[PDB]
């Protein structure tokens, strides 16, 4: 059903530029670092797995955390509270059955009360002005997936595993829009599994060439080669499963020949 | 907070509270206030309200009600909307003797299709289109409203909530339990409403899901693999379903012309992949002469 | 008539 | 003291685009028209005269009226209330001694209470998000007046008179930015009194040639020629005074030779 | 609406209410809450608050305190600011034994000049610069604050309010009643603060307006038509004023080097048309070696 | 010391 596809694609291209976090925000946080953010996102990866939430819910929650931290200074003892209210809000926007609030409170181990979570939910909605329908790497991957000749299950899981790895590291991934990370991820996955490249039909559909993708690809290639030694490991653990064709066990290409 | 609004009368009622007609005491603006009750030691803001408000903020179109403001207090949440004369169900009920004039039926459908095609182009499924959720003003406009069941959808779609759309306007791929549904379910709802505006009564008034399916089968013919490939493998399909033959639309919607019949059958096509889109529906020859009459209120 | 289906 | 002059000019050119009313708003007001707004602005012109307020105050009050009506539908019985609260706020921003609120209530003849004015003041501040420092035709005129070879009193009063006339008629003047109406007004005033034209030094300072000003200047020439018959006459009355060199009595040129 | 702030302590008081040090209960952020009392059957929002809020919203610069939020209730108005360790007067008081280190005085002045040159470039006159209205953080930054006397000015300026600037920092063109004043009054206030950081005491501590003027005339010389054309025709000038001779800056600001004395005398030039601008001051050779030391707190 | 001048 392609009728609306191109319109939606254009509209997402426009909303990603407007839903985008401000790039150097961490530099203005007096108390939190990219590392503490990395530990937080790795934790929501696990919360997602525990509750069986969509990958899309995770990527929304990340987008809401980086937009909130874009205008609100937060002390370290409260970062998990922003992150839990964001996971709850993303669950309410996207899941058919979101976890209940008392479950969100249990997964923090009573670090916060129910009342804190509920008040942080109201502050996140106000700071984001309720604008929750954001474009994610996942939304662009799934559209890119329709141009594969023929469909390859392994390429898809791996493009997903890469797009998810990007969420952990604000530096360098806050520099890149969702659609560009998705394109770098889909090219790297394809290249790794079948030796093919970012397709000519995606070039026309996104205007992106392997040259405009290069900076993001070089970063994502170094993240993929160093994934086994990163401090956060829940995404590699999750992509070992058979649901994902165990793609996090594949070995990354040594070079991209770019 | 709600300091500046004066409640004038109850316009409707729903799930999370009440719906009032109110006026801004400072500017005179007449508004519809939709109260969503919260509390605490509950689930916080209702996911239906979080979707309604964020989807409405992205749906700026002449045929989509306008959200004017959101008053998010500690105790309550109020959605502030532009107030329109009444919903299409009340207008229909008031016109059951006369009927709605032909040109206004065509104008209403063309505008419903333009607001629906804007929704779909912004990756939003409505999923609750019925006459009481559509709003008319005194000058001839009609608008989509009640975005309380809506959702941002993905390309390609994943599985979504099964309990969607008010029974009479529910698509057969939902009733048969299909793993996937998409924009074709809103088109089906609009086909139902177009007929209802024409004949002055619900096209498929079921009283349960099997009854709803059987009303559809009796009018359009029980679908088989030629009309809808995959039908007989659907989760709630039963090969013992009675096999009825399709009825001629001259009996189904007698007052409708050839062009209107053609458009209605493309909106009610069994197979969702073949059902007409809102955007192609906008180019059908039924709309070549469309005008904007004013309702007789 | 039926009510709108309820989350 | 020209030190900051160019920076200030550049920054006003940028804020006028951001403080600009939406051009077709009146078309979406169900109950008020350009003629009601006209009567409103003409009355503020008198309120201004009664209280000896600055022309700038008037010009700010009008920008706040058109910004508020740009997103708030208003019933005709409340339009004066929006206008009184806006003249009150402009007075508080710009004057050394703003009239008191009880005086603003008296000039409406008790059409509203004090409490309505005070509440409409808080609604105007919120709708405008407190962004009150808007660029006005007056702020660009005064800058343009430093390029006159040598200074002419009469030209200055006449450019002011014309910039004020443009405040009355949302159609056509909401199409033009403050800096453009000011240019058209200064060129028309100059041409009228001495026969000179928009100067080469202003062309380079604003980047506006006499051609880019033409559409605004044709409209302003028609408004000048038709001023003695317009329904609203407070500005012509006010510019009869000797403070203004009686410029509204001068006769407008018959043609602009454009 | 203030439900998320916990008041921690009184930090200052003033005109329309007070200032408290508070914390955001949900994020931990530490803020400064400036309460402006309203009422009703009064004048509505105070013009000083309307100006402070709207000029602050256009002044986004590292050396200008940031306004985080405005909580505009029916009863009260709260301005919510980022919290900084303390104001420059409290820092000075705590450093009267040591003195502020030379590099930190240069860094503070360079920063105040960059905040002031941004204000002036955005057509804003601060008009109340003094050490208690300047804020320092623990890392070496200093910021302009208290915009409660500020005003957007025009090119060329018109006459503005005569009662502006706290007496000890007030420029002689105001004291002599000039019809016009502009950005040079803020430069004067800064040269006075520059000297004060250097010597550890107010440069011109008058106890009335005539005394303020005579303290300025005894240091810099009683101005005459050669140093400031038009002085003797100023509304409050009196030809019977004592004629004192200018004192050598080695006696006026002993610890200051040649470059610092050159900069200070251009900030204290009598003729406002000749007083150095903030932007030309940023280029003086006194700043060639500027660094950003951290205060000893 | 003096207070800031008052509107
Ligand atoms: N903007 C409006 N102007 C006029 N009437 C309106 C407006 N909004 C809602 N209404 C009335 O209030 C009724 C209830 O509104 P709405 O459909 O939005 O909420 P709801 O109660 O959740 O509806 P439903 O029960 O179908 O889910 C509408 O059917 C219509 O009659
Ligand atoms: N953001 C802040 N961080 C830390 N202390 C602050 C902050 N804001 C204000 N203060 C303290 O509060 C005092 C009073 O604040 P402010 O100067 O803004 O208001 P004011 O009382 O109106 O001052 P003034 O009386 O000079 O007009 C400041 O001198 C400073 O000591
Ligand atoms: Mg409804
Ligand atoms: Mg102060």
């Amino acid at each position: 059903v392609p009728d609306y596809h191109e319109d939606i694609h254009t509209y997402l291209r426009e909303m990603e530029v407007k839903c985008k976090p401000k790039v150097g925000y961490m530099k203005k946080q007096p108390d939190i670092t990219n590392s503490m953010r990395a530990i937080l996102v790795d934790w929501l990866v696990e919360v997602g797995e525990e509750y069986k939430l969509q990958n899309e819910t995770l990527h929304l929650a990340v987008n809401y955390i980086d937009r909130f931290l874009s205008s609100m200074s937060v002390l370290r003892g409260k970062l998990q509270l922003v992150g839990t209210a964001a996971m709850l809000l993303a669950s309410k926007f996207e899941e058919i059955y979101p976890p209940e609030v008392a479950e969100f409170v249990y997964i923090t181990d009573d670090t916060y009360t129910k009342k804190q979570v509920l008040r942080m939910e109201h502050l996140v909605l106000k700071v984001l002005t309720f604008d929750l329908a954001a474009p994610t790497v996942n939304q662009f991957l799934t559209q890119y997936f329709l141009h594969q000749q023929p469909a390859n299950c392994k390429v898809e899981s791996l493009a997903m595993f890469l797009g998810e790895l990007s969420l952990i590291d604000a530096d360098p991934y806050l520099k890149y829009l969702p659609s560009v990370i998705a394109g770098a991820a889909f090219h790297l996955a394809l290249y790794t599994v079948t030796g093919q490249s970012w397709p000519e039909s995606l070039i026309r559909k996104t205007g992106y060439t392997l040259e405009s993708l290069k900076p993001c690809l070089m970063d994502l290639h170094q993240t993929y080669l160093k994934a086994p030694q990163h401090a956060q490991q829940s995404i590699r653990e999750k992509y070992k499963n058979s649901k994902y064709h165990g793609v996090s066990l594949l070995n990354p290409p040594e070079t991209l020949n770019l | 907070s709600m300091e500046n609004f004066q409640k004038v009368e109850k316009i409707g009622e729903g799930t999370y509270g009440v719906v009032y007609k109110a006026r801004n005491k400072l500017t005179g603006e007449v508004v519809a206030l939709k109260k969503i009750r919260l509390d605490t030691e509950t689930e916080g803001v209702p996911s239906t309200a979080i979707r309604e408000i964020s989807l409405l903020k992205e749906l700026n179109h002449p045929n989509i009600v306008k959200l004017l403001d959101v008053i998010h207090t500690e105790n309550k949440l109020y959605l502030v909307f532009e107030f329109l004369h009444q919903d299409l169900k009340k207008f229909m009920d008031a016109s059951a003797l006369t009927g709605i004039p032909l040109p206004l039926i065509k104008s209403y459908l063309f505008q419903l299709l333009q607001g629906l095609a804007f929704c779909h182009s912004h990756r939003v499924l409505h999923r609750d289109l019925k006459p009481q959720n559509l709003l008319i003003n005194t000058e001839g406009a009609i608008k989509l409203a009640d975005f309380g069941l809506a959702r941002a959808f993905g390309v390609p779609v994943r599985t979504y909530t099964h309990e969607v759309v008010t029974l009479w306007y529910r698509a057969p791929e939902i009733l048969l339990g299909c793993k996937y549904y998409s924009t074709a379910v809103d088109i089906w709802s609009l086909g139902c409403i177009f007929a209802e505006m024409v004949t002055r009564r619900a096209l498929f008034p079921g009283d349960s899901e099997i009854d709803q399916l059987f009303r559809i089968f009796r009018t359009l013919g029980t679908p088989d693999e030629v009309v809808w490939p995959g039908v007989t493998s659907m989760p709630d399909y039963k090969p013992s379903f009675p096999k009825w033959a399709r009825q001629d639309f001259s009996k189904v919607v007698p007052p409708l012309d050839e062009d209107g019949r053609s458009l209605l059958s493309q909106m009610l096509h069994y197979d969702p992949n073949k059902r007409i889109s809102a955007k192609a529906a906008l180019a059908h020859p039924f709309f070549q002469d469309v005008t904007k009459p004013v309702p007789h209120l | 008539h039926h009510a709108s289906p309820r989350k």
